[PDB]
């Protein structure tokens, strides 16, 4: 079990770890989260009580390296840090275990919430979309934007996602317009599958990354991007069972966990309705069909 | 945008524009069958596309072949439709292409926009204009070639005749959409409106019939009599 050590909170913050959240209060001695699960990616996110305005964060793997969080009173935010010296910091994080002074991240044994949102986020790929390299870790925030959306400023900070449109030549081969318009297959299995992503997994992945940016951090290109990447196999006659299974449970997860008061900005009505009861796969998302038309009835 | 009545004008200036109508490529006559059931026939269609500057006319006969063994006919229609518009604009010179196409029912935007990926300078507009191209079926000389097609076909003409030479495009395209509103609202009393006077005939080369100015006028009462009695007749007024 691992560890994200805090240096101080010198300023009210509310503070997320992947779907929990906890208020601290300025100056409160709190330094870090502890027990922290092994194998998964993670997210550390922040939203200063003064300004709700600005959530941000950073996606780390443990395994990747001793990870602090220090608050920078010249660029006003909570930090995220690497300590090489693994003495020091294991020393550093002893000290604050013996008095306390730690929130262990709350894991129900039950619960498989978090792995069931993260299956197929990798943080070597989080690292190809999210440009830094000179950190293991990822800074997201509110208003990043995507790739896609400066075409339509700044690219060093912007969300590397893979661009989908369905009106381009990449997604629409001369001579089968009506076809592959009405028709997706050929740019999900053809174009995106088998040429970008490489497999589904990696499919999968960018879609719970663009998710989970979109619920925790309200970044809208993020929304966008899941709404697209569920459309694409939703739009598409022919998808391996074993994908529409998997999309299933994927989406069935994601709906779950959103919360209940957040479904009106983050649910896109018109995606949601072609997928569930228009689209080609209107009968193979029984799971996600369910639990929206009992949670979220209102949408439909 | 979308085109209305507040950029009106903008069809008469200098930059090339076509109108796109789809309302004729997918015709049929609906029938009983023998057990008593509904089946449709179809016939011949035709795209309806226009230069509403030069009265340029680009009418592709649909001929009915090209519905052989294809299933949801409605949703192909504007496929058709756009893969034809498409291939005309492919087939003109660089300098004659229209930097706008402007079509007239919504669900011809998509298949269009998806046809033209190759034209990213050209813009596909709607319009909230009521245009009454549809009733273009009821000019003679059209509806004939039309129907006689046996191939697939694209016959060129000048809808406004040789009304430039005497008036505007602005002129022009008024009095064609006055002509075609008649026509589509009491196509039997604009007919007659037109053909009355047997001294007044249609040039060979020629849609309408050769009106002097005042003759014109005359005639273009006429029509919105008409128009404005239907609309009595129609809605007791
Ligand atoms: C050269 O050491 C200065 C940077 N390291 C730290 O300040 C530190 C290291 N690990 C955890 C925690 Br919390 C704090
Ligand atoms: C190939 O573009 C770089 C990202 N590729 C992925 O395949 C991917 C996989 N999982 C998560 C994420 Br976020 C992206
Ligand atoms: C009134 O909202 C206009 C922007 N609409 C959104 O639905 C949205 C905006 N920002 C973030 C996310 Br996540 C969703």
């Amino acid at each position: 079990m691992n560890t994200v050590p805090f240096t101080s909170a010198p300023i009210e913050v509310t503070i997320g770890i992947d779907q929990y959240s906890f208020n601290v209060k300025e100056n409160q001695p709190f330094h870090g989260i502890k027990d922290i699960p092994i194998g998964h990616v993670h997210v550390i996110h922040f939203q200063h009580a003064d300004n709700s305005s600005m959530r941000y964060g950073y996606w780390f793997d443990c395994r990747m390296g001793n990870f602090y969080i220090q608050y920078d009173p010249k660029d006003g935010l909570y930090k995220m840090m690497e300590e090489r010296d693994g003495a020091k910091f294991e020393n550093i994080v002893h000290n604050f275990k013996e008095r306390q002074m730690m929130v262990s991240y709350p894991k129900i044994d039950e619960d498989d919430t978090w792995y069931n949102l993260t299956e197929f986020v990798q943080m070597d790929k989080i690292r190809k979309i999210v440009r830094k390299d000179e950190n293991q870790f990822s800074y997201v925030d509110s208003s990043m934007t995507t790739v896609q959306e400066n075409e339509l400023s700044d690219p060093a900070h912007s969300l590397n996602y893979t661009v989908i449109n369905f009106k381009s030549r990449e997604a629409i081969r001369p001579g089968h317009e009506m076809e592959d318009f009405l028709d997706k297959s050929y740019y999900l299995n053809t174009v995106m599958l088998q040429g970008i992503f490489k497999n589904s997994s990696n499919y999968f992945g960018e879609l719970q990354f663009a998710f989970l940016n979109a619920m925790f951090f309200g970044n809208y290109g993020s929304s966008l991007q899941w709404h697209a990447m569920i459309e694409l196999i939703c739009s598409s006659a022919t998808v391996p069972k074993h994908m529409l299974d998997k999309l299933d449970e994927i989406l069935y997860y994601q709906i779950k966990t959103l919360p209940e008061q957040y479904s009106d900005i983050l649910l896109n009505e018109r995606v949601w309705n072609i997928c569930l009861y228009s689209s080609f796969q209107k009968n193979s998302l029984h799971n996600t069909e369910k639990i929206m038309e009992n949670k979220y009835p209102e949408l439909l | 945008g979308a085109m209305n009545s507040s950029n009106y004008a903008e069809l008469f200036n200098n930059d090339i524009k076509l109108f796109v109508d789809d309302t004729n490529v997918y015709r049929v006559t609906v029938h009983k069958t023998f057990e008593g059931n509904v089946a449709t026939k179809a016939i011949n269609g035709c795209i309806f596309t226009l230069n509403p500057k030069t009265g340029h006319l680009f009418l592709k006969i649909i001929h009915t072949s090209v519905w052989a063994g294809q299933k949801r006919l409605s949703q192909l229609a504007k496929w058709k439709t756009a893969e034809e518009v498409s291939a005309l604009v492919r087939s003109l010179p660089k300098e004659e292409q229209p930097k706008q196409i402007i079509v007239t029912r919504k669900a011809m935007l998509d298949p269009l926009e998806v046809h033209m990926l190759d034209f990213p300078n050209i813009a596909i507009r709607p319009t909230e204009l009521r245009l009454p191209f549809s009733a273009a079926m009821s000019i003679d000389k059209l509806s004939d070639v039309v129907m006689k097609a046996t191939e697939p076909q694209m016959v060129l003409f000048n809808i406004y005749d040789d009304w430039l030479d005497r008036i505007s495009s602005y002129t022009a395209f008024s009095r064609l959409t006055l002509l075609l509103r008649a026509l589509k609202t009491n196509e039997e009393s604009a007919k007659m409106i037109l053909l009355s006077d047997p001294t007044i005939t249609i040039k060979s080369y020629h849609l309408w019939p050769s009106f002097t100015d005042e003759q014109w006028i005359t005639i273009e009462s006429q029509m919105r009599d008409l128009i404005l009695t239907e609309y009595g007749r129609k809605y007791n007024v």
